[PDB]
């Protein structure tokens, strides 16, 4: 799994 | 404002708790109803719960449609407006007597604003389309957009565009006409679903 | 914001 | 055959530690050299790093190779396969000697099995050719994957490039009374996704119309 969120133009995920 | 009138005389249709979210991170919901004298919005319970969580009531409001019905409105806080999980709500009368019970996923039910920026030049004899996405909207290249076409001159033609593509590459348009294009967005799949938004301010051009 | 993972089609995120 | 032959006379460049996965959660590296008798995979060491964590060994395969070369790979640990961290990868002669370095991110060396159920037929009104089919087996994310159709002549270079999620194509330039071959092939799409193109599906032959 991963610490995925909204943005611009289309999800953004950082390693959680 | 025409098309003001318009919408005050075309008939009705059964009331329905209908909700919308704008920029993904918001969410509205309400119905109208005769206004009787007496009622407000102590009149109504209306709660709503996500999974794995508590009930909460909704601070419900109230204000009239332009048409001269009841608009009850709740607006959930911020924090409570998480997309993927199921949402319940229930709206029920003081007396206990049930009203609505509709089950919804955000992400479903989203209501983008229309499109802006529109813009239409001349190539190899084609015409070519662009504009700007809903302004301060995320997931932008979720969005697919639909053109419409309708030539001056007592008619029509439409174009399906395919997601987070916002330009488009018109063909087969006889010669001396005079066009009027437009353009309205809705989120697409797998993820989102909705409805089209209203069109954007449209555009002509002499050919 | 959200724990996403790989899903069928896409992500798959349920909340944090 | 002739694929198979045409194989064994091409020309390779220098070898290389090459890795891929299959769906995301598997991991295979591997690289090929010649015979050496008394060269076993015992004389490699493959260590690998993995976001801070403790580096951990894999155990190498040794294997023949239809070109009389040997090759030695190793395949990661279900648990050791995320796919957004940087993967240090080691490989040693344990006379000390390195072999190779390499540091990748396992989204980014993405090969596919190729597409399956490839079925074609006419549209009912046009009569062009409708092309529809299923995403590789078991492998997950289908609407990042995208596709390219290969069109041949029973002719000329005809590819068409599919937006990724779409599992359908409609032709309608092809001649009629001609038989078509079709075959597609996948790759995981971008920015999240990055790789290779996978092998092509079972083809398919048809006929078209008399007269379009």
């Amino acid at each position: 799994t991963y610490s995925c969120h909204f943005g611009p133009l289309t999800w953004v995920c950082k390693p959680q | 404002k025409f098309e003001s009138k318009a919408a005050l005389l075309a008939a009705r249709g059964p009331e329905e708790l209908l909700c919308f979210t704008e920029r993904l991170e918001d969410l509205v919901c309400f119905w109208e109803e005769a206004a009787s004298a007496g009622v407000g919005p102590g009149n109504y319970s209306f709660s709503y719960q996500l999974e794995d969580e508590p009930w909460k009531l909704c601070r419900l409001h109230q204000a009239p449609t332009a048409r001269g019905a009841v608009r009850f409105w709740c607006s959930l806080p911020t924090a409570d407006t998480s997309s993927f999980v199921p949402l319940e709500l229930r709206v029920t009368a003081a007396s206990g007597a049930p009203r609505y019970h509709r089950v919804i996923h955000i992400n479903e039910v989203v209501l983008l604003d229309a499109p802006v920026g529109l813009v239409a030049r001349l190539a190899s004899g084609h015409v070519v389309l662009r504009w700007l996405p809903p302004p301060e909207t995320p997931m932008t290249s979720h969005i697919r957009y639909e053109v419409d076409v309708s030539a001056g001159n007592g008619s029509v033609q439409r174009v399906e565009i395919l997601e987070g593509r916002t330009e488009c590459v018109l063909s087969n348009l006889r010669g001396r006409t005079r066009y009027t294009f437009a353009v309205r967005a809705r989120m697409a799949e797998p993820s989102f679903g909705g409805f089209w938004s209203a069109w954007s301010e449209p555009v002509s051009l002499l050919t």
